[PDB]
């Protein structure tokens, strides 16, 4: 199979849910990005269900939402977005004068940041809202929310120096706490206090933004680790580090695990990532770090949910732009789906190569037949009766349409999402629970309890890969495969001392310790 | 002889000032083929009718053709602008 046409002319993998397309994609990716043959590979995967991280144990970087043992943390700074995408993410697309007010505030904050911190090739003349310059969002929220509720001490003038605060609540910028102001009352006897006369109609959007800031689900957006913005507009790191970590690491394959992200903004975030990657690899097409000197491949999972015929999302525009223009700047594409009838025909028709697996219904088969350019009546009638793992390669990347059996991946590299098992949990004997603890966790909006041991030192060795314990806290720590780490609390020393001297590592654990002691997965 | 240079297709529907043309060039796609802002020339005996393309793709296919065959889109929609005199 030709590989230059496979990347430059795009591809597509279509099949049924029972056809095991994940194994085929994993095998293809492993074969293309071999270290021995292609030392300078470059692949980006937009994993959605997080079922590809397991297949690549130590062969690829993984950027999840919540790191546990060794995976990194995905983080997209909000100041790297454009104005429209930022509005669609935070405020949901305001259309009134509030949009103008927010744009003006963004411009003012960016100008102040440029004044404070020197930047190369950027001045007051060549600054746009589109320019990715860091700026504080908490300061903006504080200013706009105080300029809408707080009441001036003296009527007629509503300057900031006339703060009519009852004394108590000064308020914090980094925190979401707002300041308190005395109520407006111009009656006789007492002092005349008037509310702010410049307040816009953005109270509800600002409350929503405050809720989003206080929500822990948006840490990757508003609380980037190395790209958090102080009130003066300064960050620990820059965007170059992010770009290097994304498409410049020593590992050939980088996987984005978007399983834990909210379902209402996934399309927008995919569009954001696509736009950032395309711009970064387009504006530097002469340097050795550009796409022309090192072509990049993008693998998109479950393309039928975003590339529909009438989809109004942002990712569809980026996908169309890549499909139309990557042949020149060296950016490939590879759509994977289990429902070809949902993908846009104008997009599916431009894919150079098709990997047609077994398809069950007739709509998908008809769509595939209509979206093909090289058909042999002998082979195309075999689609509903293809063996699992067998593909029919068709397109410009092969001399002839041939029916292949994709080479299976090496042992210990079978993709499998860590979906909780129904049988094990449902068959276990029910035990007592801590209603107070779960209620407190729900009120706090945190996933880490208070009784978690910090730095237990473990030792090497259903399977058990490591074992740790402490005599001071009497809490047992057992590490399983797939990166799972458990922490059983209030265990006597006798149990784990006997376990360490047992014939094997297990069995007895399931016999006595598995379902008697309260635990907490970390 | 055959269709000479600068040939696109034939008229297949008239609604007064909304012409629908079926493309004949299979895979030329490169003077580029009719774009959105491009002009086309329709000679009638002696005079040339100049027109402007307005819709390209599924938007120009007649309603019943889509219901019959929704996988083939080789139609363009031309709106007449003016004519060249003598």
């Amino acid at each position: 199979v030709n590989i230059d046409t496979l990347v430059t002319r795009h591809s597509a993998v279509l099949g049924s849910t029972g056809s095991g397309k994940s194994t085929t994609v994993t095998s293809i990716l492993q074969r293309i990005s071999d270290m021995s043959q292609f030392p300078s590979a470059r692949i980006i995967v937009f994993d959605i269900h997080g079922e590809y991280a397991a297949a690549f144990k130590g062969k690829a970087k993984v950027y999840k939402v919540t790191p546990s043992n060794n995976e990194l943390k995905l983080s997209i700074p909000y100041w790297a977005l454009t104005c429209d995408e930022f509005l669609s993410v935070a405020f949901g697309g305001l259309e009134g004068s509030g949009r103008n007010a927010l744009i003006d505030k963004i411009y003012e904050l960016k100008l102040q940041t440029l004044k404070r911190q020197e930047y190369e090739g950027i001045n007051e003349d060549s600054l746009t809202v589109d320019t990715p310059i860091p700026f504080s969002i908490h300061k903006l929220w504080f200013d706009l929310y105080r300029a809408e509720i707080s009441t001036h001490y003296v009527q007629g003038s509503h300057s900031e120096e006339n703060e009519a605060l009852l004394l108590v609540q000064k308020g914090d910028s980094l925190k979401v706490v707002p300041p308190i102001y005395m109520p407006h009352t111009q009656a006789q006897g007492a002092t005349k206090i008037y509310l702010s006369n410049r307040g816009k109609n953005i109270r509800k959007p600002l409350e929503g933004l405050a809720s989003l800031l206080k929500d822990p689900r948006y840490e990757f957006l508003f609380n980037a680790d190395d790209w958090s913005v102080n009130l003066d507009g300064k960050t620990n790191k820059d965007l170059d580090a992010l770009l290097e970590t994304w498409v410049g690491s020593e590992e050939s394959i980088s996987i984005f695990d978007l399983s834990g992200m909210p379902s209402s903004i996934l399309d927008t975030l995919i569009g954001i990532l696509i736009r950032i990657l395309y711009d970064s690899l387009f504006w530097s097409r002469n340097q050795p770090e550009g796409g022309r000197e090192r072509p990049l491949l993008v693998v998109l999972e479950e393309a039928h949910t975003y590339l529909g015929k009438d989809s109004r999302g942002i990712a569809i525009d980026g996908v169309r732009k890549i499909v139309k223009e990557g042949r020149k700047y060296g950016i490939g594409m590879m759509l994977v789906s289990q429902r070809p009838s949902e993908i846009d025909s104008t997009i599916l028709s431009q894919c150079g190569t098709l990997f047609a697996l077994r398809m069950n219904n007739s709509s998908d088969r008809n769509h595939v037949l209509g979206a093909v350019s090289d058909s042999f009546e002998g082979l195309m009638g075999m689609l509903p009766t293809l063996r699992t793992g067998e593909a029919i390669i068709i397109g410009e990347s092969v001399r002839l349409p041939m029916r292949t059996i994709i080479s299976p991946p090496p042992f210990g590299r079978r993709p499998d999402s860590l979906d909780p098992d129904v049988t094990a949990k449902w068959s276990n004997n029910r035990v007592q629970g801590d209603y107070k603890e779960v209620l407190t966790l729900w009120r706090q909006k945190k996933v880490r309890s208070q009784r978690i041991v910090e730095n237990i030192k473990r030792l090497p060795v259903s399977n058990i890969l490591s074992i740790g314990y402490e005599a001071d806290s009497m809490t047992l720590e057992i590490e399983f495969n797939h990166g799972l780490v458990y922490q059983y609390y209030d265990v006597p020393e006798t149990l784990h001392t006997e376990l360490l001297a047992a014939e094997s590592h297990g069995k007895f654990f399931n016999s006595q310790i598995k379902n008697n002691y309260r635990f907490s997965r970390i | 002889m055959t269709e000479a240079s600068t040939y696109i297709g034939t008229v297949q529907d008239v609604n007064g000032a909304n012409i629908r043309v079926v493309l004949d060039i299979n895979t030329i796609s490169s003077y580029r083929i009719g774009q959105i802002g491009s002009f086309v020339r329709i000679p009638i005996g002696y005079i040339n009718l100049f027109g402007i393309v307005s819709q390209v793709g599924a938007g120009a296919v007649p309603d019943k053709l889509l219901e019959v065959e929704p996988y083939g889109h080789r139609w363009i929609s031309v709106q007449l602008v003016g004519e060249e005199g003598i």
